[PDB]
C-alpha cells in the first residue's frame, strides 16, 4: 500500500515575556517517530519510534539544529504577521506548518506538501506541481511575490522527490517489523435497550494499524445511514486505533442489520450479526 | 529527516 | 480568531476487566486555539500522574491530543474527564461508560 513522512510543527506567541511555545512532530504514516517541544530540558530532538534510535549522534545533532531552525523562522514569522495584518502585542498567536511526502505501493514519489495557517486560517501552500503558490490573501500575496524572488519552490520541490522520498525509504527499512506489518482490527458488537421497543446496536473495531477504515451498517442488505452514529477513529494509546459505530433498530428485529468492515489488513472485507 | 531550511514569510 | 470547541471521547486503552491495569484515555480534538485544560477524574476528584501527547492538528489545522492515565478498573469507583477551553462556558465533564 502508499506511505507517507509528514512533519507537524506549531508555535503560539507568548507577549508577556520570551519567545514562543514551539512543538515539532514527525510521522511515517500513523506512526510518531520524533518530537521536540521548547519547554522541555533537554532541547534536542527526541526519539519516539525504537527504530529511530538506530540512527547515529550525526543524525541527531543534524535534526536538532534544523528543527531549532524552524522554530526560529517561526519566531521571526509570529513578529511579520502581527504585522501584516495590524494586530496589538497584547494576544496570543499561532503559526502551523505541515509538509512531506507520499509514495505508493512501488515506494516511488507520488506527491508532496507544504502547507502553513496564522490562527487557524489557510495562509499560503504549495500547489500539487510543487512549482507555485496558493496565497489566500493579499498578506500571503506578498509572501508569494517573496518567496518566488527567492526560489523557494525550487529548493521545496527537492527536498519533497528526493530527501524525503530517500528517508522515508530508509524509514520503511529500519523499522519493517511495525511498520510493514498490518493489525487487523479485532470486531465485536454490543446490545442495549433504550426502552420495550427501541434497542441499540454498536459494532466495534480495535488494536486496528493503519488508522485508516471503514465501518458501515447495512439493513436486508441495503445501506442504512440514518439513525446511525459514527464516532471519530481514535488512538488507544499503544500504537494503534479505535472505532465504533451505531445504529437504533426496533426490538426484535436485530437480525436485519449487519455491520461491514473494511480494512487493509483484513484480505476480504468482514461482516458482523448480532 | 527535515527539510534543510525554511524560509521566512 | 476563529473558535472552534473540543470535541472528547473517554475510553480506556484495552477491554476493560476488573482486577486487570489498564489505560485511561481522554481524546480532545477539533479545537483552536490549542490552550486546553484537561483532568481525569476517579470519583470526582483529580487524578494526579496524568500524561498527555505531544500536540498535533489534522489537515483542518484543528489539534488534537491524547490525555491517559494507569488505572485498576473495579466496580465501584466511577471515572470521567474534565475539559475546559476558550469556546466553554463552564467545563465540560463526560463519564467513561465502559458498557458502551
Amino acid at each position: 500500500g502508499s506511505h507517507s513522512m509528514r512533519y507537524f510543527f506549531t508555535s503560539v506567541s507568548r507577549p508577556g515575556r520570551g519567545e514562543p511555545r514551539f512543538i515539532a512532530v514527525g510521522y511515517v504514516d500513523d506512526t510518531q517517530f520524533v518530537r521536540f517541544d521548547s519547554d522541555a530540558a533537554s532541547q534536542r530532538m527526541e526519539p519516539r519510534a525504537p527504530w529511530i534510535e538506530q540512527e547515529g549522534p550525526e543524525y541527531w545533532d543534524g535534526e536538532t539544529r534544523k528543527v531549532k531552525a524552524h522554530s526560529q523562522t517561526h519566531r521571526v514569522d509570529l513578529g511579520t504577521l502581527r504585522g501584516y495584518y495590524n494586530q496589538s502585542e497584547a494576544g496570543s498567536h499561532t503559526v502551523q506548518r505541515m509538509y512531506g511526502c507520499d509514495v505508493g505501493s512501488d515506494w516511488r514519489f507520488l506527491r508532496g506538501y507544504h502547507q502553513y495557517a496564522y490562527d487557524g486560517k489557510d495562509y499560503i501552500a504549495l500547489k500539487e506541481d510543487l512549482r507555485s503558490w496558493t496565497a489566500a490573501d493579499m498578506a500571503a500575496q506578498t509572501t508569494k511575490h517573496k518567496w518566488e524572488a527567492a526560489h523557494v519552490a525550487e529548493q521545496l520541490r527537492a527536498y519533497l522527490e528526493g530527501t524525503c522520498v530517500e528517508w522515508l525509504r530508509r524509514y520503511l527499512e529500519n523499522g519493517k517489523e511495525t511498520l510493514q506489518r498490518t493489525d487487523a482490527p479485532k470486531t465485536h458488537m454490543t446490545h442495549h435497550a433504550v426502552s420495550d421497543h427501541e434497542a441499540t446496536l454498536r459494532c466495534w473495531a480495535l488494536s486496528f494499524y493503519p488508522a485508516e477504515i471503514t465501518l458501515t451498517w447495512q439493513r436486508d442488505g441495503e445501506d442504512q445511514t440514518q439513525d446511525t452514529e459514527l464516532v471519530e477513529t481514535r488512538p488507544a494509546g499503544d500504537g494503534t486505533f479505535q472505532k465504533w459505530v451505531a445504529v437504533v433498530v426496533p426490538s426484535g428485529q436485530e437480525q436485519r442489520y449487519t455491520c461491514h468492515v473494511q480494512h487493509e489488513g483484513l484480505p476480504k472485507p468482514l461482516t458482523l450479526r448480532w | 529527516n527535515l527539510v534543510p531550511a525554511v524560509a521566512t514569510v | 480568531m476563529i473558535q472552534r470547541t473540543p470535541k472528547i471521547q473517554v475510553y480506556s486503552r484495552h477491554p476493560a476487566e476488573n482486577g486487570k491495569s489498564n489505560f485511561l484515555n481522554c481524546y480532545v480534538s477539533g479545537f483552536h486555539p490549542s490552550d486546553i485544560e484537561v483532568d481525569l477524574l476517579k470519583n470526582g476528584e483529580r487524578i494526579e500522574k496524568v500524561e498527555h501527547s505531544d500536540l498535533s492538528f489534522s489537515k483542518d489545522w484543528s489539534f488534537y491530543l491524547l490525555y491517559y492515565t494507569e488505572f485498576t478498573p473495579t466496580e465501584k469507583d466511577e471515572y470521567a474527564c474534565r475539559v475546559n477551553h476558550v469556546t466553554l462556558s463552564q467545563p465540560k465533564i463526560v463519564k467513561w461508560d465502559r458498557d458502551m
